[PDB]
RNA sequence: UGUACAACGGGGUAUUGUAAGCAGUAGAGUAGCCUUGUUGUUACGAUCUGCUGAGAUUAAGCCUUUGUUGUCUGAUUUGU
RNA sequence: GAAUGUUACCGCAAUAGUAAUUGAACUUAGUACGAGAGGAACAGUUCAUUCGGAUAAUUGGUUUUUGCGGCUGUCUGAUCAGGCAUUGCCGCGAAGCUACCAUCCGCUGGAUUAUGGCUGAACGCCUCUAAGUCAGAAUCCAUGCUAGAACGCGGUGAUUUC
RNA sequence: GCAGUCAAGCGUUCAUAGCGACAUUGCUUUUUGAUUCUUCGAUGUCGGCUCUUCCUAUCAUACCGAAGCAGAAUUCGGUAA
RNA sequence: GUGAACAGCCUCUAGUUGAUAGAAUAAUGUAGAUAAGGGAAGUCGGCAAAAUAGAUCCGUAACUUCGGGAUAAGGAUUGGCUCUAAGGGUCGGACGAUCAACUU
RNA sequence: AUUCAUAAUAACUUUUCGAAUCGCAUGGCCUUGUGCUGGCGAUGGUUCAUUCAAAUUUCUGCCCUAUCAACUUUCGAUGGUAGGAUAGUGGCCUACCAUGGUUUCAACGGGUAACGGGGAAUAAGGGUUCGAUUCCGGAGAGGGAGCCUGAGAAACGGCUACCA
RNA sequence: GAAACUGCGAAUGGCUCAUUAAAUCAGUUAUCGUUUAUUUGAUAGUUCCUUUACUACAUGGUAUAACUGUGGUAAUUCUAGA
């Protein structure tokens, strides 16, 4: 069972209470009693009628509890595999400290330094062929 | 309704089915992003915390963060937004969309786990799922490994093995910047 | 002479829609006077804002009540 | 409301009154019947019409709550706060009253009529009828409902010193 | 105005399912006449409105019997106000 | 005073406060009001009631004896406050001094 | 023909642009750092010009109609000033002010089975009739209005509303 | 090399003749009255800062599609949570 709210006064409407208007467009309006109903019919503006939720909001009457309510939290956790990387490859990789990196590194870094100058002499090779390669 | 639960630490996900108005009802008037303590919804999820993220009503309309409302409304939508992918430059469409406030009119709630509960959920905590693609731009490789503008990438790029049958190969990105 | 009754007062419930008083570099402006304006002041000014969902009313056929105050044997008849 | 000793409480029930009404939909069923066209009903379900008896949670009407506020004209030197204008006028307005304009409630047994029958003579056959008898209606009689005979009545309490 | 008796006829055939000529017996007193008993020292016209009650020659509703009642619809009739 | 006003409403001077009284607030009345939705279906008949209404500005048909019809009809506006502008008199030679109103 | 092009002074700016881009080649030059250099061309970029446009705009020219004679300023009608708005002139709009503007040389109103033109048909000449329709211009996407995107649309094989 | 991002185009074309009578349209003018993607030609040594203990330039930031996975609706080139 639902408590509707008065669409002029913001008042709680319990089952059976008040009335429900259905306008031409089809905007539904609900009033809690015949006072809000009437003020609505007179084309009053809730924002200028002081007892309403709407006026009270537009005039910062009340609040105070909301300017007090601040903070609260809680968060987080850990790690999942990646397919082609079990948590173990991930432990193994992550763990190993710089001196093995530099090691690994400067090895390969020397290892293909060889490949480079090797392919280079390979160029001059198919070229002292191609500045020869006769009849 | 059906719950769509994601464990975004592992990259896992599974669905769950709740019948029982009282077990559900914990989610009512809760909005997108609100947290929900687990035990209320079940004994399995005891302790578990859920941050609500969206989901669909019957008739399938997606929720849209920020509307408020526990109903459906039709909005003009634009480039760069939820529940709309524009067909043409500067096209906008007026489309039905569901409010961001949970009601029993939903076929599916979409939750993301924020804190793990006291017990394991099988397809979610037990299983763990590899991040499809690795860093491609230079300095993102530098960051995903912590490196210094000294270390040289090339041998830090990822290397994905895939087989021709009796010829197993090795493909890496193509570093940029 | 009471777990009495009444008059008041108090609290609740209602109705209306924000009292009086004070204050305001709130206010279309006009007009005086000066030391002539890093806020000049004086007169007048509907209205506006705050204190203020305030104030007023609320059993007369609303509900309640640890308070205050008072009341508590006049008249007439009747018998197998 | 006098008089039946006085006064009180609880009751009986003679007599008189008496009340409910009608429709539709779903289902039965596209069925029984029918060449087709068409096309029911009983049981069960949900509603409605006309009537009646109450009731006021709710909604609505009423407003001297002259309860709160707003307004014109005048009067009290001004202010505050008030008077007068046959209730000055306007908006809201509690309570009370009140509306198929609101809500709730409106009982179930018997005996019969018509009629259809059972047994059965008269008349060795026949026959619902003569004797006897079954079923049976918005009927009638009760149940129920309203008064309660002021010359109908029962059970009970207390019955005078000034 | 209303209801009977006879049954020639209607009703494809078949008097009487429903009807019914020629004749004929009645009933009613919301028709209209006929009369002139009461009232001309007074009994206040027509219609409507409102409200109660009664009649039954029953339009609806309850239960029935008939049919030229297959069904549906009708029509005749009974107990019924 | 309000206002067009010898209207209505309130006041001063003057004059009254006199037309049995008390207690209640049933029906039915007489006089005064209001009613949701519908809108004359009521009725011989809109009988009775209701609705309109002042002023300013707009606008205004047929017909006509050319005078009318006509407030036809149909519309907007209207408080309070604070300002702006315009509208006179008298006296000294295009000004100058002085006095005084309200109205638009 | 200019308060033109261009430049100088003082400041101003939620500061526009001034290459964090891509492809091919790999070469010179030493104090040998992978040093410092370096070829061809792509896409960009500000302002000016050019080209493709666009928008307004001067002069003259339209069918029938008086059984249409006065028309124009409700609620801009004609002009002045200032502003706002526009890509920009302009009553385009707004304030203030004035009383203008058109008309028998036919205004204004009505009609059109009216899109305009290049053109067509009919052949003495003068004419008469026609042109929805192969090219040019204009307008529209059932009717109205509104607008997003964008260099450009008041777009409809775009959206938005209302009406049918 | 799919998908998707990004860029460009969809304002051209085609169709119709409803409106429209000083409107459009034609010939003729004007921009010293403006906007102009593109094409073509040109055009940028200045950007930081109380101005020696410097400011990534050997090049600074995240957020997203497609995708993966979990979903909703009878239903659309609907789309949500992760
Ligand atoms: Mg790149
Ligand atoms: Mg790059
Ligand atoms: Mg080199
Ligand atoms: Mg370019
Ligand atoms: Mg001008
Ligand atoms: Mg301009
Ligand atoms: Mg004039
Ligand atoms: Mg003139
Ligand atoms: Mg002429
Ligand atoms: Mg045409
Ligand atoms: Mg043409
Ligand atoms: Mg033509
Ligand atoms: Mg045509
Ligand atoms: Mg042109
Ligand atoms: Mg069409
Ligand atoms: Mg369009
Ligand atoms: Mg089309
Ligand atoms: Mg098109
Ligand atoms: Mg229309
Ligand atoms: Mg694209
Ligand atoms: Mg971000």
């Amino acid at each position: 069972m639902k408590v509707e709210i008065d669409s002029f006064s913001g008042a709680k409407i319990y089952p059976g209470r008040g009335t429900l208007f259905v306008r031409g467009d089809s905007k539904i309006f609900r009033f809690q009693n015949s006072k809000s109903a009437s003020l609505f019919k007179q084309r009053k503006n809730p924002r200028r009628i002081a007892w309403t939720v709407l006026f009270r909001k537009h005039h910062k009457k009340g609040i105070t509890e909301e300017v007090a309510k601040k903070r609260s939290r809680k968060t987080v956790k850990a790690q999942r595999p990646i397919t082609g990387a079990s948590l173990d490859l991930i432990k193994e990789r992550r763990s190993l400290k710089p001196e093995v990196r530099k090691a690994n590194r400067e090895e390969k870094l020397k290892a293909n330094k060889e490949k480079k100058k090797a392919e280079k002499a390979a160029r001059k090779a198919e070229k002292a062929k191609s500045a020869g390669t006769q009849s | 309704m059906k719950l769509n639960i994601s464990y975004p630490v592992n990259g896992s996900q599974k669905t769950f089915e709740i019948d029982d108005e009282h077990r559900i009802r914990v989610f009512f008037d809760k909005r997108i992003g609100q947290e929900v303590d687990g035990e209320a919804v079940g004994d399995e999820f005891k302790g578990y915390v859920f941050k609500i993220s969206g989901g669909n009503d019957k008739q399938g309309f997606p929720m849209k963060q920020g509307v408020l409302l526990p109903t459906r409304i039709k909005l003009l939508l634009t480039k760069n937004v939820s529940c709309y992918r524009p067909r043409r430059d500067g096209e906008r469409k007026r489309k039905s969309v569901r409010g961001a406030i949970v009601g029993p009119d939903l076929a599916v709630l979409a939750l993301v786990i924020v804190k793990k509960g006291e017990q394991e959920l099988e397809g979610l905590t037990d299983t763990t799922v590899p991040k499809r693609l690795g860093p491609k731009r230079a300095n993102n490789i530098r960051k995903f490994f912590g490196l210094s503008k000294e270390d040289d990438v090339r041998d830090f790029v990822i290397r994905r093995e895939v087989t021709k049958g009796e010829k197993t190969y090795t493909k890496a990105p193509k570093i940029q910047r």
